[PDB]
């Protein structure tokens, strides 16, 4: 009966939710287990090419805390 | 409920405008510290590249004016690498 | 004309500030109740004489006082410091929102240790 | 060169699938198979076009509203929206919406 | 026949977008905001036939800093000398240039 | 100047060319002056982007608001020429001379 | 190669325009256009003019040419008219890409090229500045000051808009 | 009288038309008579787009605070209450 | 069209010409251009023919390309000055550009090619709207950048326009294109004394525009576009025919005629400026133009063309319509002269 | 691995729609009182890829003999723009993170028209041509509504940036604040599918097929594929303006099933109402949009216009 349509949106359903964790599990691994941030304004950009150089391995996810200092 | 919400959108928002604020001072010196020295850099291996040049002064400033003017990217980045000079240049505008 | 005057090297040798951005972030508004003076300094000095070169030692105040901003954090508060921070890092936009709780640590241990006050909106 | 990217892998796998479809099975072996009035509702086209340019317009309208002078931003951002209103009565009234 | 009527009835229609120096959204400065400057106050008041000699040197930099010409001939002359030394040979760029020492933050 | 000035200006300088030089549509004429109009545009732009004329970031808008005005204007005269004559071929816009 | 990404999609830009303008059936040149536009957005976009370029894309190339488009197809011609169909909108199509390349060579082989105006051969991200603009969008914000200062602007241009539509209705009357 | 058949004839055979007028002239009207419209103005003004660039002191602008934290100066607590 | 409408198109048209002759930013001098433009098209159709059709789109290209032209010298000057504001152009080929675009608007040569046509196409009210109020805003143009204009072009296209005017007159019998014809030859009148003084580019526009309001209001008074059917009119209206000889006397530039004035202070300011050989052949040339006015003097006024027997039936009748300021401007072309040291009013 | 993303993004959903298919087929059966396909495979899994090889082993024809190079782009286009309009959707978070990216969509469709108007065409016939004049009508029409409504709409949301309305509709869906023009605009999302009652452009009752009657095999199931690759993009993105959804930042999975959800349920609502209603009569469908809908699009913009600054509630730019 009518739960015989069920099972191509299951399917469909499953083909959709691909490409969004997809996305999600994408930026998580190259940024680093980190969001990819978000840079829509000037400010954020340079934020990030400070974070680069600090980095000194080029990568602007790698974070240096409190110890870099003194 | 919209009301409500937009209006401590805006306090947050000017939260986050005021750690700017309080860490822009830093940033400025940081920037016209590389600047600097990101000329000076230009400048020596320009006196290297075109001592044999004739009838060339280096460092000679191009404006009549003896007044700073904020370098162009060519100016900073000119003799960089390629993958610099397409970050300086492009960077905020590709990063998506 | 005539040839610019770029300082030298050894004269912009400066000791650095090397803390990524969600550290200053998580740090932003004690550093700016705290280091005012030396930054506000800088900032006139820049505006008034739009020369990046008149304001150098300014520059190297302002990184001074940065510096001992963060080794008295360091010194005092540092574990909250660090939950704080590597929780803000985790957003893309470094948003305040997402950490309050750990945000309320570190304020309370910064006004136990320290005495610093969190800086009102506005 | 994200976005560079996305545009060129996007158009060079529809294109991929248009020679896919055009050419792999035009391959199959067959056989012979042998084989305007002026519309004047065109108006409604033309208006589109200048109404488009209002909507152009009003775009950044977001931004504007981050103005100080919000009294003055308001006036014209609804003046301009009922000089479009005017537009449309007018255009309404004078019969000139004469769809199809 | 330039009817000054804004300047009769004291109304800013257009003379806010007709410099670069005037005053913009949240003070946003041109790039050649400083040479403008200069250059009108230079030539205020002399008529035109003055300015256009008197404050030669002041619109000569604000075109410059406009355009750049001068400054492009200049890198495009260090750039051109570069290739050519180290085509003989004779130049080797320093490692800070190659990318080999991280950059001042 | 740049070079993407020169690349500007000179499909400014084709497209008026082929403006002024007609072959047998016009809508291919009306074609060229919206090109026109494009060329205007981008140099426009790319000039208010570099000098940082933040008040005049408007300006290509507006250009560009007219530009279709006059692209209408265009086209709704073609279509009258085109009632009047069949097509829109230029050589039936003959009766006035001189 | 990426270096010069504003030079290739200037050159793309100055072959569309060629394309339209040797003036094959108004399909093609309509196609040009498009081209075009979406290319001037490309150049847009890398100034960082990432709105102004997009509204070429929508109200430029899906707006004044997508009606240029149903007109041509309302009058629709017995031929689709092309580069090659026509010996001289072929030969001009080719001239026009030559004269580009002549340009093109000598502004890079001449550090310092003059057709009208002097050009120097560096690359155009050198013109670029260094400022930073924060926590806004420059092209946002003096687009949008188009409300709280181009007031004048904003009344004449919905005026001409206005006469724009009566102007339209009254050249389509026909009496 | 006559007003009331007008608006129950358009009702009756313009709904939209009616909705449409009520709704723009209520977005003309109501704006004026708003109290919040004042503090939209003022939130605006309150945000920092640009830094506040610090001011010389001569030693005669009592009104002008010498430091954040201080009771001198604008306040955003209105702001707080909203 | 809606009388509503023709007015609001009108004002329009008078709102472009006052906006370029207002703003002191350049964007909107070109936006007034637009609207002028657009204003006019449906104007000069107000009577739908195939020939007005057609004159719509040839003045629609000719004033759009001027219009792109102008624009793009305008983003030169840009480029190279930063500088919006209606004054010195600070570079020559933009300069050149505006120039060429501005010319075309006026119809000078050799950018008169569309003048003659457009005012056959269009009716005698729009020909007389064509070939008065449009004139005003690129001379208004021209005057605020006298000072850039590079005198070669500018004289040039002046002493073209002034050639090519004469010329076509004579080989013209329609009185649309005998007055456009004229009118090029005064546009070339009037940008002769641009690069030199102003004030007698505004005298001799405001001359100008005084005889052809009279000449087309007594034309649309006579209702005759052909010279035979103003040769008609000394049958039915003497008076009308006698004072289109005068104003045509005018026209030519005959003294002690109001038209005598702009050409003899022309004369007076080149000569000023050590120009000789300019004014001497600008005006022997005139003589054309006389010419061809003395043509349709002798076929209207002077002598008496065969009538047609219905004419008797036009002359129980009374024109119904009153062209207020008629005779006025007739009064102004014809008895100003001794009144020029009043030139100063302008200045 | 940025191709990886792409191709993660490009793949399922061109699965999705084949699948979409079979569920549409289904749906308008069962509503029928008929089953769906089921006989292909378990529960008709399996009709869609026979129906796709039974196309693209059909004979290829092609009496177009008229710029062959059109009628060739137009499925490039239509299949490319399809594909692309799904890069900048933030689900939760998008592939191409743009400020503007709604003009971007909205410039991405206004593109696609161009694919109908070129396919008809280069038929060189007499339905594919008037009938893709018909379909410039329709979405040129509808596309002004569309515009308005949304920058009524985004007026809330501070910016044309998709990832924000997340932000804005954390505590609430937007449909509560603006139910009539999420009925208009779910309305201009029809017709911009050209979709039933909309469905003039192919209009099969109406015209034999519209502007693909001289498509076949390979080509006609491009221009399938966009279509239905248009309706799940457009109901994706109605369901992020109005339909909003929690998101936990440390767990997307969340939001992304709760979004599919919402997608999925509008898309079933497109075929329901596919089912539902007959078409409108083409005259009737402008009528509908320039005459009755665009006037309260207009009023509705004038009071979000005026709401925020009335009460205070201006978003941040940021």
């Amino acid at each position: 009966m009518w739960f015989e349509i069920l099972p191509g949106i299951a399917v469909m359903a499953a083909c959709l939710f691909i490409p969004g964790m997809a996305t999600a599990h994408i930026h998580k691994f190259t940024n680093g287990g980190k969001e990819k941030r978000v840079a829509h304004f000037s400010y954020q950009w340079n934020l990030m090419e400070r974070d680069r150089c600090i980095s000194g391995v080029n990568r602007y996810h790698v974070t240096k805390g409190l110890e870099n200092i003194d | 409920s919209m009301m409500k919400w937009n209006r401590e959108r805006r306090r947050l928002q000017i939260e986050d405008f005021e750690a700017r604020i309080a860490l822009m001072p830093l940033f400025q010196a940081e920037k016209d510290r590389r600047v600097l020295q990101m000329l000076r850099e230009n400048l020596e291996e320009e006196a290297i590249i075109m001592k044999d040049v004739p009838d060339w002064k280096v460092g000679e400033s191009v404006f009549h004016t003896t007044r700073w003017v904020t370098p162009m990217m060519g100016e900073l980045y000119g003799l960089r690498t390629n993958e610099e000079i397409l970050s300086a240049t492009y960077g905020f505008i590709w990063y998506t | 004309p005539g040839i610019v005057e770029l300082p030298t090297l050894e004269d912009l040798k400066v000791q650095e500030v090397k803390v990524s951005s969600s550290v200053l972030k998580a740090a932003a508004h004690h550093y700016g109740a705290q280091c005012d003076k030396p930054n506000k300094e800088f900032m006139l000095c820049r505006w008034e004489e739009k020369d990046p070169r008149r304001c150098l030692e300014e520059g190297k105040l302002v990184n001074q006082c940065a510096l001992d901003f963060f080794r008295q954090i360091k010194r005092h508060c540092a574990e909250p410091f660090t939950e704080y921070w590597t929780c803000i890092d985790y957003s893309g936009l470094q948003l305040f929102r997402h950490c309050r709780k750990q945000q309320a640590k570190f304020d309370e241990c910064v006004l136990d240790k320290l005495g610093w006050v969190r800086p009102d909106l506005g | 060169m994200n976005i560079m990217l996305t545009l060129l892998t996007n158009v060079t796998l529809a294109s991929l699938l248009v020679l896919i479809a055009f050419w792999l099975p035009q391959l199959n072996a067959y056989s012979e198979k042998t084989s305007p009035f002026s519309m004047k509702f065109f108006l409604v086209a033309i208006t589109f076009l200048l109404f488009d340019l209002e909507i152009a317009l009003l775009l950044p309208l977001p931004w504007a509203s981050q103005t100080n002078n919000l009294k003055t931003m308001l006036t014209m951002a609804l003046f301009l929206l009922i000089l479009l209103a005017a537009s449309l009565a007018y255009e309404w009234t004078q019969k000139g919406l004469e769809w199809a | 026949p330039f009817f000054d009527v804004q300047k009769r009835l004291g109304l800013d229609l257009d003379r806010w977008m007709t410099i670069q120096s005037a005053e913009q959204p949240h003070k946003i400065p041109g790039r050649c905001h400083a040479f403008e400057k200069e250059w009108i106050e230079c030539a205020h008041g002399i008529g035109g036939i003055r300015a256009e000699k008197e404050c030669k040197i002041e619109f000569d930099d604000f075109v410059e800093c406009l355009l750049r010409q001068k400054t492009m001939k200049r890198l495009s002359a260090i750039k051109r000398q570069r290739d050519k030394l180290i085509k003989e040979g004779k130049y080797t760029p320093p490692p800070h240039h190659l990318g080999k020492e991280d950059p001042r933050p | 100047m740049p070079l993407v000035y020169m690349n500007i200006i000179m499909a400014f300088a084709i497209a008026l060319a082929g403006l002024l030089m007609y072959r047998s549509h016009l809508m291919s004429s009306l074609l060229c002056l919206e090109g026109m109009m494009l060329s205007l545009f981008i140099m426009s732009t790319l000039i208010i982007l570099n000098t940082h004329f933040t008040l005049a970031n408007m300006m290509p808008i507006i250009l560009l608001v007219f530009a279709a005005c006059e692209a209408a204007l265009g086209l709704s005269l073609l279509v009258m020429v085109s009632n009047t004559y069949g097509t829109d071929y230029v050589q039936n816009l003959n009766l006035l001379q001189c | 190669m990426t270096m010069y990404i504003a030079f290739i999609l200037s050159t793309i830009f100055v072959i569309g325009f060629v394309g339209f303008s040797s003036k094959p059936s108004p399909i093609y040149g309509g196609l040009g256009l498009i081209v075009s536009g979406g290319v001037g957005c490309g150049i847009v976009l890398n100034f960082g003019g990432s709105f102004l370029g997009l509204m070429v894309f929508l109200i430029y190339l899906g707006g004044m040419l997508v009606v240029f488009g149903y007109t041509t197809a309302m009058a629709t011609e017995m031929y689709p008219e092309v580069w090659v169909s026509n010996k001289t909108v072929f030969g001009a199509f080719v001239s026009g890409l030559m004269m580009e390349f002549c340009m093109v060579y000598y502004a890079l082989k001449e550090e310092e090229v003059e057709i009208i105006f002097k050009f120097n051969g560096l690359g155009d991200w050198v013109i670029y500045d260094t400022g930073d603009s924060g926590f806004f969008s420059e092209e946002a914000m003096g687009i949008a000051a188009l409300y709280s200062y181009g007031t004048w602007l904003v009344i004449v241009t919905g005026w001409s808009l206005l006469i724009g539509v009566v102007v339209i209705m009254e050249i389509t009357r026909g009496n | 009288g006559r007003i009331a058949s007008f608006l129950k004839n358009a009702w009756a055979k313009e709904p939209v038309l009616v909705a449409s007028f009520a709704i723009g002239g209520l977005a003309i009207i109501l704006p004026s008579l708003s109290p919040y419209t004042n503090y939209a103005i003022r939130i605006n003004r309150a945000t920092p787009y640009n830094y506040p660039v610090p001011l010389r002191d001569d030693g005669n602008m009592p009104d002008v605070p010498s430091h954040p934290q201080d009771p001198q100066g604008p306040s955003l607590e209105w702001l707080k209450n909203l | 069209m809606n009388p509503i409408i023709y007015t609001t198109l009108i004002m329009t048209v008078m709102s472009g010409t006052m906006l370029v002759m207002i703003s002191s930013h350049w964007l909107l001098i070109w936006i007034g251009f637009e609207m002028n433009l657009l204003a006019m098209i449906p104007v000069l159709m107000k009577n739908f023919n195939p020939r007005a059709t057609e004159a719509a789109t040839k003045y629609f290209l000719t004033q759009a390309t001027a219009s792109m032209m102008l624009m793009m010298a305008i983003i030169i000057n840009l480029l190279y000055s930063g500088q919006w504001t209606i004054t010195k152009m600070f570079n020559p080929v933009a300069m050149t550009m505006m120039t060429m675009a501005l010319a075309m608007k006026l119809g000078l040569s050799p950018f008169h090619f569309w003048v003659p046509e457009v005012t056959q196409g269009i009716s005698l009210q729009a020909g007389l709207l064509l070939l008065t109020w449009q004139k005003l805003a690129p001379l208004s143009v021209l005057c605020q950048i006298s000072q850039s204009i590079n005198p070669n072009l500018m004289l040039t296209m002046a002493m073209l326009s002034i050639l090519i005017g004469g010329w076509g007159g004579l080989n013209q019998t329609q009185l649309r294109k005998i007055m456009a014809y004229s009118s090029i030859a005064h546009m070339g009148w009037m940008t002769a004394v641009l690069p030199y003084n102003t004030t007698m580019t505004i005298l001799n526009l405001l001359i100008y525009i005084t005889m052809t309001l009279a000449m087309f209001m007594l034309l649309i008074h006579s209702s005759a576009t052909t010279t035979l059917s103003l040769s008609h009119t000394w049958n039915k209206m003497p008076v009308i025919t006698s004072l289109m000889m005068v104003t045509l006397l005018s026209m030519g530039g005959l003294p002690p005629l109001s038209g005598f004035m702009p050409k003899w202070m022309i004369i007076q300011e080149m000569t000023k400026n050590e120009s000789i050989i300019m004014p001497t052949l600008m005006a022997m040339t005139a003589l054309l133009n006389l010419y061809f006015y003395m043509r349709l003097a002798y076929s209207s006024s002077l002598t008496m063309f065969p009538s047609t027997n219905n004419m008797k039936m036009k002359w129980q009748f009374e024109h119904t319509k009153q062209m207020k300021l008629l005779p006025t401007m007739i009064v102004l072309s014809t008895l100003v002269l001794p009144m020029t040291p009043a030139l100063s009013s302008l200045n | 691995m940025f191709m990886i993303n792409i191709l993660s993004l490009i793949i399922p959903i061109l699965l999705a729609v084949a699948f979409l298919t079979l569920v549409e087929r289904k749906v308008l059966g069962y509503m029928q009182l008929r089953k769906g396909p089921n006989v292909v495979g378990p529960y008709g899994l399996l009709q869609p890829i026979a129906d796709a090889l039974k196309l693209f082993t059909k004979e290829p024809l092609r009496p177009a003999t008229s710029s062959i190079s059109m009628f060739i782009i137009a499925p490039i286009l239509a299949l490319s723009l399809a594909l692309t309009m799904w890069v900048p959707l933030p689900m939760p978070y998008p592939l191409i993170n743009m400020n503007l990216g709604v003009l971007f969509m909205l410039a991405m469709s206004s593109l696609a028209v161009y694919s109908i108007l070129w396919s008809g065409w280069a038929s060189n016939s007499k339905y594919a041509l008037i009938g893709a004049l018909r379909a410039v009508a329709q979405t040129i029409s509808y596309e002004v509504t569309l515009a308005i409504i949304l920058l009524s709409v985004l007026l809330m949301n501070g910016s044309y940036t998709l990832s924000t309305l997340i932000t804005t509709q954390e505590h609430i869906w937007m449909i509560f604040t603006s139910w009539p023009l999420a009925m208009m605009w779910f309305i201009s999302t029809l017709a911009e599918t050209n979709r039933a009652p909309f469905d003039l452009t192919e209009g099969e009752s109406e015209l034999v097929s519209g502007f693909n009657v001289e498509y076949a095999a390979g080509p006609f199931a491009m221009f399938f594929m966009a279509e239905y690759a248009n309706i799940i993009m457009m109901n994706a993105f109605t369901a992020i303006l109005f339909l909003g959804a929690s998101h936990d930042p440390h767990t997307p999975e969340l939001y992304t099933i709760n979004f599919v959800l919402k997608t999925l349920a509008l898309t079933i609502t497109f075929l329901w109402i596919r089912a539902s209603y007959p078409r409108f009569r083409y005259d009737q469908l402008m009528h509908l949009l320039w005459k009755s809908f665009l006037p309260l699009t207009l009023a509705l913009c004038m009071w979000h216009i005026s709401l925020p600054i009335m009460t205070a509630s201006i978003p941040p730019q940021s």
